[PDB]
């Protein structure tokens, strides 16, 4: 019924938007992967899964800021692989647990081919992870917007 | 722990590019990020840049664009630097490193040995030792000291030692100064024991690496 | 470029004293974006703090950074003597990756009495044609030191170079060698040669002299 980031900018129960300040790998290369492990940064939990039986999925993912420019990657949900930006529904991964579990998303952003110069400006938007919350208890199809902001600057080095 | 090695403090004339080298084939270059930095005397560090061992892709600093060329040789796991137009503004110690994976951050987890780049002009010279007679006029003071003044030497891998294998206490290998003639000069001083009982041939020797010389003499106190 | 101004060059502490080496940044960078590197004198550096709060390998628990925004610190619970090194602040928000100018963390010791030893040239230096008298300050602290060279009780300027050593690992003192370079003729032409100590040497500083040829 809720989702919270590591920085403390938590989304209220009804949904809403908050910032995800993500500490990145300051240099990644083409072929190598910028593994922005949001599984270690944004997490989600349910109020009581005994009757709610929540179903929490990544209904939307968008590339804004630095990632939109060069870094084109793939969203990994529970080990699977989907085209990021997430233009399709992702299969439900429940979080039938009161205790918080680390929201298994991981954007594998391998940058575009050789890109150019400096990429992913510090303090700039990385992505927008719009999460869907559903359950069999009611029709509370609730909206959780994470605006992923880069905490630091990656480079796509020349060579 | 597996470390990174580096060359010794080398001599380069103004306008000559160095071949400074950081190498380590024991930690599998195709795993880390292989950074480079520079530390000037007094002035603080200056980030030089990075090259990836896996794919030889480089990112330097704006102040170091067309200044330093960091290359990688992952097969032998060597990394050299090209420093064309090396001026005294670039006369500094230059360090090798690599980004680790500490938590979500990357940082210079393991450093190289370190190598001092000296861009002083003129030709090298030898470290001519010069004895000092201790305070024999005081005589009863006991705390008298002596030393060897290695004037007119350049560059600075000077290893003035006393007895060449002993006297680890009291030796003060001073940093050199930029003398008016351009050639640097340092002094070493040792605090010998009291007189009468302090009868020992105090053998001072130097080993200037690029001008390899074992210039050595014994310091014997004078009776005024 | 990102300006990064610290406490400019000077620090001092006892074995246990707090050292609040600040790191002011021209922009309010996040705690993720700051690093600290320890470089001992004439020695390779070591990673000291990464991410403003997470210490590297081998860094003791005493060091711990803090802060955010444009103010950054390296709070040390108990600084031992072995930590005396230049601590360079580094940003990895942007990519000038501008390191700081470095704060040389020295060691503040007890007030050690400086000892003045005036060394005249040997016969060989006079044979070399370039005489050079040297007066030596063996163990002293602080580094603040500018001895006076007197040539027949007359001060001289521009002919004295002072070289100071790094902090010793035994008594945490400095040594300063003052070289007054001359030639053979003018060294011979003056008999009395003196140098006067400074700083905490004495309120009326002790002058150590020699008479040439005797």
């Amino acid at each position: 019924f809720a989702c919270k980031t590591a920085n403390g900018t938590a989304i209220p129960i009804g949904g809403g938007s908050a910032n995800v300040y993500v500490n990145l790998a300051p240099a990644v290369n083409v072929g190598q992967n910028l593994v922005v492990d949001l599984s270690t940064q944004i997490f989600c939990h349910n109020d009581y899964p005994e009757t709610i039986t929540d179903y929490v999925t990544l209904q939307r993912g968008a590339a804004y800021g630095g990632v939109l420019s060069s870094f084109s990657g793939t969203v990994k949900y529970n080990g699977s692989s989907y085209p990021f930006p997430t233009t399709s529904e992702t299969p439900r991964v429940v979080y039938n647990s009161r205790t918080d579990k680390p929201w298994p998303v991981a954007l594998y952003l391998t940058p575009v081919s050789s890109a150019g110069g400096v990429a992913i400006k510090a303090g700039s938007l990385i992505a927008v992870l719009i999460l869907r919350q559903t359950n069999n208890y009611n029709s509370d199809d609730f909206q959780f917007v994470w605006n992923i902001y880069a905490n630091n600057d990656v480079v796509v080095p020349t060579g | 722990e597996v470390q990174l090695q580096q060359s010794g403090a080398e001599l380069v004339k103004p306008g000559a590019s160095v071949k400074l080298s950081c190498k380590a084939s024991g930690y599998t270059f195709t795993s880390y990020w292989m950074h480079w930095v520079k530390q000037r005397p007094g002035q603080g560090l200056e980030w030089i840049g990075l090259i990836h061992p896996n794919s030889s892709s480089t990112y330097y600093n704006e102040k170091f664009k067309t200044r330093a060329t960091l290359t990688v040789d992952k097969s032998s796991s060597t990394a050299y630097m090209q420093l064309s137009s090396l001026t005294s503004e670039d006369s500094a110690v230059y360090y090798c490193a690599r980004l680790g994976y500490g938590n979500s951050y990357w940082y210079f987890d393991v450093w190289g040995t370190g190598t001092t780049v000296t861009v002083s002009s003129a030709s090298t010279k030898g470290p001519s030792v010069f004895p000092l007679a201790p305070s024999s006029k005081s005589t009863s003071g006991g705390t008298a000291a002596l030393g060897c003044l290695v004037k007119d030497y350049f560059p600075e891998p000077v290893t003035v030692s006393w007895n060449s294998g002993a006297l680890t206490s009291g030796v003060h290998t001073f940093p050199a100064v930029l003398q008016s003639s351009g050639l640097y000069s340092l002094s070493s001083v040792v605090t010998v024991p009291s007189s009468s009982l302090g009868t020992q041939t105090y053998i001072c020797n130097v080993n200037h690496k690029p001008s390899n010389t074992k210039v050595d003499k014994k310091v014997e106190p004078k009776s005024c | 470029q990102i300006v990064l101004t610290q406490s400019p060059a000077l620090m001092a502490a006892s074995p246990g004293e707090k050292v609040t080496i600040t790191c002011s940044v021209s922009s309010s960078i996040s705690s993720s974006n700051l690093h600290w590197y320890q470089q001992k004198s004439e020695t390779s550096p070591k990673p000291w703090i990464y991410g403003t709060s997470n210490l590297a390998s081998g860094v003791p628990i005493r060091f711990s950074g803090s802060g955010s925004g444009t103010s950054y610190s390296l709070t040390i619970s108990s600084l031992e003597a072995e930590d005396a090194a230049t601590y360079y602040c580094q940003q990895w928000r942007s990519y000038p990756w501008t390191f700081g100018g470095g704060t040389k963390l020295e060691i503040k010791r007890t007030v050690a009495a400086p000892s003045v030893f005036i060394f005249p040239p040997s016969d060989e230096q006079l044979k070399s044609g370039t005489a050079s008298v040297v007066c030596l300050l063996n163990n002293f602290y602080p580094r603040e030191a500018k001895v006076q060279w007197k040539v027949d009780n007359a001060l001289q300027s521009g002919n004295s170079q002072e070289s100071v050593t790094e902090q010793d690992s035994k008594d945490s003192t400095y040594s300063l060698s003052s070289t007054l370079t001359l030639s053979k003729a003018d060294y011979e032409k003056h008999k009395v040669y003196a140098c006067e100590v400074t700083h905490q040497g004495l309120s009326s500083p002790v002058t150590k002299s020699f008479n040439r040829g005797e």
